[PDB]
Formats: C-alpha cells, sequence, structure tokens
C-alpha cells in the first residue's frame, strides 16, 4: 500500500511549439516537497539533448535511439536542422525535474519561420529570451553548453535575459559545460586563462556561477593545488565521444567520457535547493506556479518595451 | 536608462528620515533595476537630505539633567544677540520645558530653575541671581577662578595658575595642573557664628521635611 505512482518511460512536452502551455504532466507528480530543478541553454549543435538525456536517466553504453530526449539524427545533420523543440519535461525516480529547451537564436528556427513583428527575425531573439526568462524564474540551476570556447554573445545574451525577467531577489545558478573538448583544453594553463575570462566577463552578472561545482576538488587534477587558481568558477569539461606493448591505446590526455559523465552527473544531483517563492512549494504546487509564470511572462510588458526598441 | 528614470519616479512619491530613505532605495531597487541604476539611485538620495532632514530636523541637544530640546534645529544666540524666532534656522536657547525648585547657596531662599543645558547656568548664574536677594550679605570663602591677564583669553586645549589660558568646563582630577575655570562651581558660605545653631530646634529654614532640619 505504499508502492510508486508510476515510471516514466519517455519525456512528455511540457510546452508546445507555438509557444502554448501544455498541462499533462500532473499525473506523474506528488505532494511531496523539497523539489530540485534542472534547465539547460545553450547554442544549435552543442548537444543539451544527449548531456540531459546521459544525466537523467542513460548511460554512455546504451543507444542514443532510446534516450529519454530524442537526439538529432545522422540525417538531420547534412540538412542543418533542429531537433528539439519547445520545452520538455521529465523526473528521475530521486524525484528530481529535468528541463530541455530548444536551440536559442538558431538558422532551423529561423529558415522554418521564414515560409510562414516588422521583419520575422525579432521574434526568434524574443522567443529565446523569454525561454531563458523562464528557466532563470522557476528553476533551481541552469546549465549553459557552449561548443567552443568564448562565443563572446552568450554572456551578453545572458545578460539581456536577466535583465528583462519577470521578477529579497532569486538569482539560481549558472553552470558553464564546455562540450566537445580536446587534449589542449586539459591543462592548467589553458585552465587560468579560461577561469579569468569567464571571471571578468560576468563581474556584474549577480548570478551565483561561483563557489560551487568545482571540478578542481574532483579529482580531475591530482597534483593540482587550490590556490594555484585565483577564483575557480563553476565550469566543467565533457570530451568527445571515446605483447602488451603493441596493445597500449592512444594518448587523449583527458579522461574518460563516462568518468567526466557520472562525475558531472554526481554534482549536479549533490548540489543545494534553495527556496524559490515567499512559502514552501511542493510537485503539484510547483507546477502550478511554473504555469502562472509562463503565463505572466507571455503577456509581460517589459518584452514590449524591448520589442519597441528594435 | 529607460527602466532607471521609470523606476525613479516611483520612489520620489513614496517619501527619523533613515527609514524613509531606506524604504525608498528599496522600493526603486525592487522595481527596476539595470547597468545604469547608480547614477539613478544616486540623483534619488541626494534629492533626499536637501529636501529632508530640514523639517522634522530636531534639534539633538540634551540638558544637564539629560533632557531633549523641544525644538526644531535652531542655532544659538550669539554673545548680545537677542532671540529670533523668525529666522531660518531660529535663533533660540535651548529649552527642555523642564522645572525644578532650587535653594540658594545658604539654603535660605528658594525659587523656580529652568532645566540647564549650559554649565554656567546650572552651577553660577541661578545661584548669583539668588544671592543678590538672599545670602549677598554673608561672609563668604571664594574660590580662586581664572583671571585674564590678556584681553582675549584662550581656552585650554586638551605653579601659579595660567592666566593666558582657562579651564573649559570644572576642575577634576584629570584636567591638566595650574588651570581654572572662569567661575566656581562652589560656593563656601558664613551662615552666622556657631551659637546660631540650636541642636534642640535644629535649621530654621523653608523647605525641610518636617524633624530632618
Ligand atoms: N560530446 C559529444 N561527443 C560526440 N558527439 C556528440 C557529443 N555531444 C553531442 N554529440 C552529437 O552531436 C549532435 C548534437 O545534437 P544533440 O542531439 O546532442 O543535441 P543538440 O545539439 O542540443 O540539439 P538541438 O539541435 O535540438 O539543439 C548529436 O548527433 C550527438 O550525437
Ligand atoms: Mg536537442
Amino acid at each position: 500500500k505504499l508502492l510508486p505512482p508510476e515510471r516514466m518511460k519517455h519525456s512528455i512536452k511540457l510546452v508546445d511549439d507555438q509557444m502554448n502551455w501544455c498541462d499533462s504532466a500532473i499525473e506523474y507528480l506528488l505532494d511531496q516537497t523539497d523539489v530540485l530543478v534542472v534547465g539547460v541553454l545553450g547554442l544549435q549543435g552543442t548537444g543539451k539533448s544527449m548531456v540531459m538525456s546521459l544525466l537523467s536517466a542513460n548511460t554512455p553504453e546504451e543507444d542514443q535511439r532510446t534516450y529519454v530526449f530524442r537526439a538529432q539524427s545522422a540525417e538531420m545533420k547534412e540538412r542543418g536542422g533542429n531537433q528539439t523543440s519547445g520545452i520538455d519535461f521529465f523526473i528521475t525516480q530521486e524525484r528530481i525535474v529535468f528541463l530541455d529547451t530548444q536551440p536559442i537564436l538558431s538558422p532551423s528556427i529561423l529558415d522554418h519561420l521564414i515560409n510562414n513583428y516588422n521583419l520575422p527575425h525579432t521574434y526568434v531573439e524574443m522567443q529565446s529570451l523569454q525561454i531563458a526568462a523562464f528557466l532563470f524564474t522557476v528553476c533551481h540551476v541552469v546549465i549553459v553548453v557552449q561548443d567552443w570556447f568564448t562565443d563572446l554573445s552568450l554572456y551578453r545574451f545572458l545578460q539581456t535575459a536577466e535583465m528583462v525577467k519577470p521578477s529579497t531577489e532569486y538569482y539560481p545558478h549558472l553552470v558553464f559545460l564546455q562540450n566537445k573538448a580536446r587534449r589542449e583544453d586539459f591543462c592548467p594553463r589553458k585552465l587560468r586563462q579560461m577561469h579569468l575570462m569567464i571571471d571578468q566577463l560576468m563581474a556584474h552578472s549577480h548570478l551565483r556561477y561561483k563557489g560551487t561545482l568545482s571540478m578542481l576538488q574532483c579529482n580531475v587534477f591530482p597534483g593540482l593545488p587550490p590556490d594555484f587558481l585565483d577564483s575557480e568558477v563553476n565550469l566543467f569539461l565533457v570530451p568527445f565521444m571515446d605483447p602488451l606493448f603493441s596493445l597500449l591505446p592512444g594518448y587523449r590526455g583527458h579522461p574518460s567520457f563516462q568518468s567526466l559523465v557520472s562525475k558531472l552527473r554526481s554534482q549536479v544531483m549533490s548540489m543545494a535547493r534553495p527556496q524559490l517563492s515567499h512559502t514552501i512549494l511542493t510537485e503539484k504546487n510547483w507546477f502550478h506556479y511554473a504555469a502562472r509564470i509562463w503565463d505572466g511572462v507571455r503577456k509581460s510588458s517589459a518584452l514590449a518595451e524591448y520589442s519597441r526598441l528594435l | 536608462e529607460n527602466r532607471c528614470q521609470k523606476a525613479l519616479p516611483m520612489a520620489h512619491s513614496a517619501y527619523v528620515h533613515k527609514n524613509q530613505l531606506a524604504q525608498a532605495l528599496r522600493v526603486y531597487s525592487q522595481h527596476a533595476r539595470g547597468p545604469a541604476f547608480h547614477k539613478y539611485a544616486m540623483q534619488l538620495h541626494e534629492d533626499c537630505y536637501k529636501f529632508w532632514s530640514n523639517g522634522h530636523q530636531l534639534c539633538e541637544e540634551r540638558s544637564l539633567t539629560d533632557q531633549h530640546c523641544v525644538h526644531k534645529f535652531h542655532s544659538l544666540p550669539k554673545s548680545g544677540e537677542k532671540p529670533e524666532a523668525d529666522r531660518n534656522p531660529p535663533v533660540l536657547y535651548h529649552n527642555s520645558r523642564a522645572r525644578s525648585t532650587g535653594a540658594c547657596n545658604c539654603g535660605r531662599k528658594q525659587a523656580p530653575r529652568d532645566d540647564p543645558f549650559d554649565i554656567k547656568a546650572a552651577n553660577y548664574d541661578f545661584y548669583q541671581l539668588l544671592e543678590e536677594k538672599c545670602c549677598g550679605k554673608l561672609d563668604h570663602i571664594n574660590f580662586p577662578v581664572f583671571e585674564p591677564s590678556t584681553p582675549d583669553p584662550a581656552p585650554a586645549k586638551n605653579r601659579q595658575a595660567s592666566t593666558v589660558e582657562y579651564l573649559p568646563g570644572m576642575l577634576h582630577s584629570n584636567c591638566p595642573k595650574g588651570l581654572l575655570p572662569k567661575f566656581s562651581s562652589w560656593s563656601l558660605v558664613k551662615l552666622g557664628p556657631a551659637k546660631s545653631y540650636n541642636f534642640h530646634t535644629g535649621l530654621d529654614q523653608q523647605g525641610f521635611i518636617p524633624g530632618t532640619n
């Protein structure tokens, strides 16, 4: 008489591709408290869907055709199109909510909207800003996935999104995930430059991008002392897919993909869960709060002010 | 800039003054923010003090009996200047509205006494005014006071007594040796010969509780 409610096999659609709410996740929610919400953000081919799938209910040794979050297929890469649309939803058995996100400012959505405001160009930017603000106001942590280092345009977008957010202020933690890392990026000399650039580029961001999720203490660098870094921000690197002398494998210079994925998952799960509103909330209450926030963000006033400026 | 400008009017219509300033600042910060909020915050604040304080800017001065001045912020009259209530700020003496009754140096005569803000008003002027009316014909042992050898003697900055520098306050254990005050806070008066006290009747003076004289 204490069996679990149900087990989710595949992620559902929390928000339709037309920016419409979809109330269909209450069937898998309970009345428990102390819930954790994780969101993702990134460009078109960064790999947010794969990261979310591997961090929620998947393993690297499994296949990409059975992932909880649909990933880009080989036939789709040749056409230069996107796969994830709208916002997804999935909750693991540990009562951890995972939220996916479509690419921001991606040319695929723009091209699809061409054959369908003053011009059909600021619409994509506003949709991206709306999603960023929503994830920044109803999620406990947000992970930013970057295909390459220093895009120089994501920081400005993040600051602008946080400046136009809906609303003793609450600022969720920010995580910088560098996907498809190489050996050259796994050196202390380059690490210092990376941390310095990240810290100097977000000096007045008001977000919690430091003091938590320190990969230096996760045994990634055995002999690297903590004082070697002026300010270790929350940055993590994810590498590319992976008689006796002649059988020695090649030298990669970076830890195994599975090891880093497991470490990242453990660190994400062992994170804090601060309060969102000025009251305690449960799973159902959190769902209702998120729905109300999305409804308010859609018919907001700051967005119109920013729209007349473009 | 637009957000800061829009938020400034809301806070400007919301306003001792520290609580109001803090509330206005918090309201402005929660209303809107941007990349240039420091300028708007400074402008909103400074237009505080300028139009703040001067209005409910109470005099903070305390009497020597620990009572506050009842006046708004006011200036003290200079030596020989009359009180002017219509100036901004007003020129008034401090006043707590408290009154006591005090006896003279010799104890024979009582009068009403206003609550003193100055040490001369407390230890000298009240008693001098009563002395003219009561004990000024009795024998006195005078205490040494500062006698200026110069037309403008300086207050001492913090062995024959100094004739160039005076003690600004009262003589006490922490004072520099050889300084005297401008007036004595003490008085020693002869009421009469020893026979003027009668052991069976006590002292013949007013204000004594029955049987305690
Ligand atoms: N670390 C990685 N190493 C190798 N291949 C990867 C890595 N991450 C992602 N990929 C592959 O590159 C592509 C990235 O697309 P994926 O499905 O992971 O999500 P995405 O780029 O966030 O998608 P969307 O276009 O919806 O934003 C996929 O084909 C995936 O298999
Ligand atoms: Mg995707």
